[PDB]
């Protein structure tokens, strides 16, 4: 068994990593003090579920997971919170003032200062494994902690575990539930100081998120809570196969292996149906063919865009539930024929299907109904760079004009690491596009 | 449409469905920008001290 | 109050679409590149359909369907009716000349047959009912031609032809191109080209996906415009048959 | 994150002092210092105003003047005994309404004694956001010496935010002829040395207490009553907790793109037992008559905006609203900085009221207001009048062609944006 190590970094990456771990805790049956009554190897263990806990002597099941905000309110609520008993206190770092959405003061001034630190944290848990295969680092793309400090702790990873694999979850920007005028900035500064050290990376838009939770949800105002719980679904089936027994995607080497044959173009879309209401009074339970279906409604995915108009480098299908394989080609060859469905040459049209037979666990009071099969489709489509273009675009806006920049000089930053950073992700728009069109 | 590699267990299966085939920066570098950025700050500081230190020359002067 | 932006400044018809929105006190124009808009007037070319529909509150509409170019480019057109189960077809010329074309008299002349399709954001297919064919004849004479000549009317020895052939274009990729569940919307208008035969058997040549119209037409499909591809869209406070 | 609060002068102090009547009612402070209220919103963010004592509650706030007038009334109005007497700083002589007197010769003998005070309310921040002043520019203490403190200030804490509620002369309302002066050698500090500056005009506050409120004769705490509400409307977000962590800071970093294109149009609504409907908010709150400044909004460009809605109502109702005005009115907000028009809102309301909402503006029709002010300026300096005031307290012409040419270098700047 191979163990992986989850980093938490600012308030978007800490508060989904709340969802993820308690919804982790409800899948494995562990209880919020630590103990897991079906783990019969008290105080160790080499099962599929230790990839994310170690044990304790007590018999407690720890999260390998660190938690990094530059600020303290968050990661207090976790110290303080339900599962506080769950995490050792080292785990949770924080610092005193945050990075006031500036990706410059996360990065080079108050990020410096506290580097060596959250790497000393994170040893202390590469230490406790037998086989490390690498990290999953969660983070905002437009806070300043969130896409200045992870791109600094991004350089740092590659240099002392140059041979592991690192995964990102990225919630890129979306106004209507937005946090600064500068997140555009932010976002393309770190992406593309994170490029070349990350293997794979699952952009959710809080865009398609948010209007996931009002039209399936009936939610007029959705909360983070909402968004979290729901984005917690879609990390939860991403994840299923590292901690569950099973035969796709077990090691974090084969998400790029299955997912990702150019290393930049590593950012695979996810659609997850079906999301359905725990107050909708009257449900008709949906089919496997209704399921994998909605998988190609772009309503569904975590980011919008039209997969229709550019071509696929690889689709996993990932199911959870009441769910046979024949079921699963029955829909399949259905869909191949009402849908426009383009690999690349160079590249086999077909999937890669893995079933968990455990359907769906739901936070008990919680937004989503209980289901009897779900799944989560990762397709690799030159479609997702219709984000990289709006984001691109609304940072040609603004540094057109150089608004806002005088607050990145006068943390250190050149005025050249902007357009060194826009013309990389000049260069990856035309990458998309290399691979995508005719 | 042709399955492969199918893979059986108590928690579920796995395949793979076909239908048609085919036709880094050193610590010190990291060092150096992280230090030739604060270089930047201090000079900005610097810069500010001294026009304030300016500032209170003319206070004196006045 | 709507809004809308223009971003084709030389196009025949979508002037008179902005012309006839303004004054109707419903509508006004923004700049070019100001994103708060209800509609799209756009580019003929590198279209951003990958910006619209990102805007809170805003039901956004474009006068393009993405994807439609597959119709109008005369290489991709014929790969398409070649590989296309759905068109196998018999009525368009073998690809990869008419030696025998239909000639009005008297003058033995050719000539060739352009319809005006409108495609509304349900994907409804709309036929003008103003085809033409200043060297320019309309229906009404066209009609009484045929009649007098060949003792059969425009709508049996022609217009069925038309009909099929546009249903079956339009019904082929709708599958890729609809915006049906999108978070914005198309539309888009079409010029069909065709020629007829000695035959009475009608052929289809090009499909253009920027037409002009014809001067003396420019007003009465303008205003079926707004009133089936745009106000069915924004409300306020027929000239086409559906196919 | 720690706030010290100073307030500096006549105006300064006045208006200073029903501020924190205002906020001591909200957070449940009495005139005695002790908390007697019914919610624990009210003291989760205590701490960012008030210092604990029994453990009572004292404003982080230092009380300057050259004069004893000003601040003896304080001690003697309603909430006066509720600041800690080491915080009054205060000379004998005045300072004339004279900015020199302020700047460089009765201030100068004072300010470092107001910095001890500065000293010691900082030390014991766990952690300092920086400094809010209050005061107004066409005098001479809170207009010469406040903007002393405000260098002063920025040399011992660079690294700090510093944010005034600036009240700018207007010949309306007016104590003397020496306003522009005194008023354009404060704009030329605090254009260098402020991160966020509101702008509030004498002007519009009598408009709207005339025009609107129904008064034939406003008196000064008629205006300052309106400065009350808008300066405990625009840090509501700083004082209660909201799904955002607002601080000096990061308000900065959101409204300010260009670093001295940072004064800000501050507004209110309402300006009465029905309460209005969320969409009567955002219509009064973007109203030119609900307005601070004196600026007709529509003769600029918003570059950003920030509004705060007060009061339990529909938060999609609140969105649906906000999205209207853009959209109804995308004339006038800058199309090259997306999405800039922010939105919070507060569940507690103020005093008397179940629907408020504060409106900050970063417009460049706030160049109008530098101009009048440049107007004024060059009408008297180019004859070279009433100048002997300041010459006789050691300044120099030049320091007068410099600031008359740093102010319209601002709204040469603030145009430059305004068509774009
Ligand atoms: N989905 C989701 N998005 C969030 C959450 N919290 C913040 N965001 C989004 O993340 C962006 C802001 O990043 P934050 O995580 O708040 O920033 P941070 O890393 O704490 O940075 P500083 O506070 O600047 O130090 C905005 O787009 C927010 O909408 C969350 O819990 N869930
Ligand atoms: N709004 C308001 N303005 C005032 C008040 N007192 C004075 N002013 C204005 O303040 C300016 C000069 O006053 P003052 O503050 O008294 O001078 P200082 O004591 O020398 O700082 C003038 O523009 C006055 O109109 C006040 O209480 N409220
Ligand atoms: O902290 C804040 C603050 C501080 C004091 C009073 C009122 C507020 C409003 C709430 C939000 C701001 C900060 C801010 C985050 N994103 C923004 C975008 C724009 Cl255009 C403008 C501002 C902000
Ligand atoms: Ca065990
Ligand atoms: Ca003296
Ligand atoms: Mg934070
Ligand atoms: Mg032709
Ligand atoms: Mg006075």
């Amino acid at each position: 068994m191979r163990e992986c190590i989850s980093i938490h970094v600012g308030q978007a990456g800490v508060q989904i990593g709340n969802a993820c771990w308690e919804l982790y805790c409800l899948e494995h049956g562990i209880q919020p003090d630590g103990q897991m009554p079906s783990d019969k190897t008290i105080g160790g263990g080499d099962d599929s579920f230790n990839t994310f806990f170690s044990e304790t002597g007590a018999g407690k099941h720890v999260p390998r997971a660190v938690f990094v905000d530059l600020e303290p309110t968050v990661i207090d609520e976790v110290r303080t919170g339900t599962y506080r008993q769950l995490f050792h206190p080292e785990q949770l770092i924080t610092g005193k003032e945050d990075a006031a959405n500036n990706y410059a003061r996360g990065h080079y001034t108050i990020g410096k200062e506290i580097i060596d630190l959250v790497l000393d944290r994170i040893r202390k848990l590469a230490d406790q494994c037998t086989g490390l295969q690498g990290f999953l680092v969660f983070h905002s793309f437009g806070g300043g902690t969130g896409s200045g400090f992870t791109s600094l702790l991004m350089e740092r990873l590659s240099v002392d575990y140059g041979k592991k694999s690192k995964l990102e979850f990225s919630i890129y920007p979306a106004p209507q539930v937005s946090t600064a005028v500068v997140e555009p900035y932010n976002s393309i500064l770190t992406t593309h100081t994170t490029l070349e050290h990350s293997d794979c990376a699952f952009m959710v838009d809080n865009e398609a998120i948010y209007d996931i939770c009002r039209r399936n949800l009936d939610i007029e105002r959705p909360t983070y809570t909402n968004l979290n719980r729901l984005i917690s679904q879609i990390v939860s089936s991403i994840t299923a196969s590292l901690r569950f027994d099973g035969a796709l995607n077990v090691d974090l080497t084969e998400f790029q292996t299955n997912l990702v044959p150019y290393p930049r173009i590593h950012f695979p879309l996810a659609t997850y149906a079906p999301v359905i209401s725990a107050e909708k009074a009257y449900h008709e339970q949906l089919s496997v063919a209704e399921i994998t279906n909605a998988c190609f409604e772009p309503a569904n995915q975590m980011v919008k865009c039209d997969p229709r108009h550019g071509k696929y480098m690889a689709c996993c299908l990932l199911y959870r539930g009441d769910v046979v394989p024949k079921d699963v080609n029955a829909a399949i060859a259905t869909i191949k024929t009402k849908r426009s469905i383009q690999f690349v040459d160079w590249c086999p049209t077909g999937f890669k299907v893995g079933i968990n037979y455990q359907p769906p666990t739901v936070v008990p009071g919680g937004d989503l109904a209980k289901v009897q099969r779900a799944v989560c489709m990762l397709s690799n489509t030159t479609a997702i760079a219709e984000a990289w273009a709006r984001l691109d675009h609304k940072f040609d806006l603004m540094y057109a004009k150089r608004a806002f920049v005088h607050w990145y000089v006068g943390e250190g930053m050149e005025e050249g690491e902007f357009s060194e950073a826009r013309e990389d992700m000049a260069a990856l728009e035309k990458d998309y596009e290399e691979v995508g069109v005719d | 449409m042709e399955v492969i590699e199918l893979n059986k267990c108590t928690s579920g299966q796995s395949f793979e469905v076909i239908l048609k085939p085919p036709s880094d920066p050193s610590l010190e570098e990291i060092q150096k920008k992280l230090e030739a950025a604060e270089e930047r700050r201090k000079y900005q500081e610097a810069e500010l001290l001294k026009h304030l230190a300016e500032k209170r020359e003319h206070e004196r002067e006045v | 109050m709507y809004t809308f932006v223009v971003r084709d400044e030389n196009s025949s018809v979508y002037a008179e679409v902005s012309r006839l929105l303004l004054a109707t006190g419903q509508w006004k124009r923004l700049r070019k590149d100001n994103p708060r808009f209800n509609l799209m007037l756009g580019e003929r070319n590198r279209l951003p359909f990958g910006r619209l529909g990102h805007e809170p509150g805003l039901v956004q509409l474009v006068n393009y369907y993405r994807g439609a170019d597959k119709l109008c480019r005369k290489a991709s057109l014929v790969k398409l009716i070649k590989t296309s189960p759905e068109l196998s077809c018999t009525w368009f010329p073998e690809s990869y000349y008419l030696e025998k074309p239909l000639l009005l008299e008297p003058g033995h002349r050719k000539f060739d047959i352009r319809s005006w399709v409108l495609v509304d954001h349900l994907y409804n297919i709309y036929l003008y009912r103003e085809g033409v064919l200043g060297n320019e004849m309309f229906f009404e004479e066209f009609n009484q031609y045929l009649m007098d000549a060949l003792n059969t009317t425009l709508e049996n020895s022609i217009l069925l032809q038309i009909k099929h052939i546009i249903r079956s274009c339009l019904m082929c990729i709708e599958p890729a191109i609809s915006t049906k569940h999108l978070h914005y919307q198309s539309f888009q208008l079409f010029g069909f080209d065709f020629m007829v035969d000695e035959e009475l058997k009608v052929w289809l040549i090009e499909v253009n996906g920027a037409p002009a119209c014809a001067q003396k037409l420019y007003a009465e499909l303008c205003q079926g415009i707004v009133d089936v591809a745009i106000s069915s869209v924004f409300p306020l406070a027929s000239i086409f048959i559906k196919l | 994150r720690e706030i010290v609060h100073i307030q500096a002068g006549q105006c300064g102090n006045q208006i200073g002092a029903k501020f924190w009547e205002v906020i001591s009612d909200e957070h449940g402070i009495d005139p005695t210092g002790s908390y007697h209220g019914d919610s624990d919103l009210q003291l989760e963010r205590i701490n960012v105003y008030y210092n604990e004592a029994g453990n009572k509650y004292v404003p982080r706030a230092i009380l300057v003047d050259l004069e004893p007038g000003t601040m003896d009334s304080v001690r003697s109005g309603p909430f006066g005994q509720i600041f800690r007497p080491d915080n009054f700083v205060f000379g004998q002589s005045g300072a004339g309404n004279n900015w020199a007197k302020g700047h460089y010769t009765e201030g100068a003998e004072l300010v470092d004694s107001v910095l001890d005070v500065v000293r010691k309310e900082s030390e014991s921040c766990d952690c300092l956001q920086g400094f809010q002043l209050t005061h107004s520019l066409g005098g001479g203490t809170g207009s010469g010496m406040g903007t002393l403190l405000i260098s002063k200030i920025r040399e011992e804490y660079p690294d700090r935010i510093m944010n005034t509620f600036s009240v700018m002369p207007s010949p309306k309302v007016s104590d003397t002829v020496v306003e522009p002066y005194n008023a354009t050698l404060s704009v030329h500090q605090l254009v260098e040395n402020t991160d966020e500056t509101y702008c509030i005009d004498n002007e519009a506050l009598y408009d709207i207490c005339f025009r609107t409120l129904k008064l034939t004769t406003p008196t000064y705490g008629d205006l300052n009553h309106l400065v009350s509400a808008t300066m405990s409307g625009v840090t509501t977000c700083l004082r209660f907790p909201g799904q955002l962590n607002a601080d000096l800071r990061k308000l900065a970093v959101n409204m300010v793109p260009f670093p001295r294109l940072h004064f800000f149009m501050p507004g209110f609504a309402p300006l009465q037992y029905r309460a209005l409907t969320v969409p009567e908010l955002t219509q009064q709150m973007f109203d030119s008559k609900n307005m601070m400044a004196a600026c007709d909004p529509r003769h600029g460009r918003y570059l950003t905006v920030a509004a705060i809605f007060r009061g339990r109502m529909s938060m999609k109702e609140v969105d649906e609203q906000m999205l209207n005005v853009q959209n109804k009115n995308s004339s006038y907000f800058v199309e090259w900085i997306p999405n800039n028009v922010k939105t919070a809102v507060c569940d507690i309301p103020p005093r008397g009221l179940k629907m408020s909402a504060t409106f900050i503006g970063n417009s460049t029709a706030i160049q109008e207001l530098f101009k009048r002010i440049s107007e004024q300026f060059t009408a008297m300096f180019r004859r070279k009048a009433f100048l002997h005031w300041y010459t006789g307290e050691g300044m120099d012409e030049m320091e007068f062609t410099e600031a008359e040419s740093n102010m319209n270098d601002l709204v040469s700047e603030y145009q430059q944006y305004q068509d774009a």
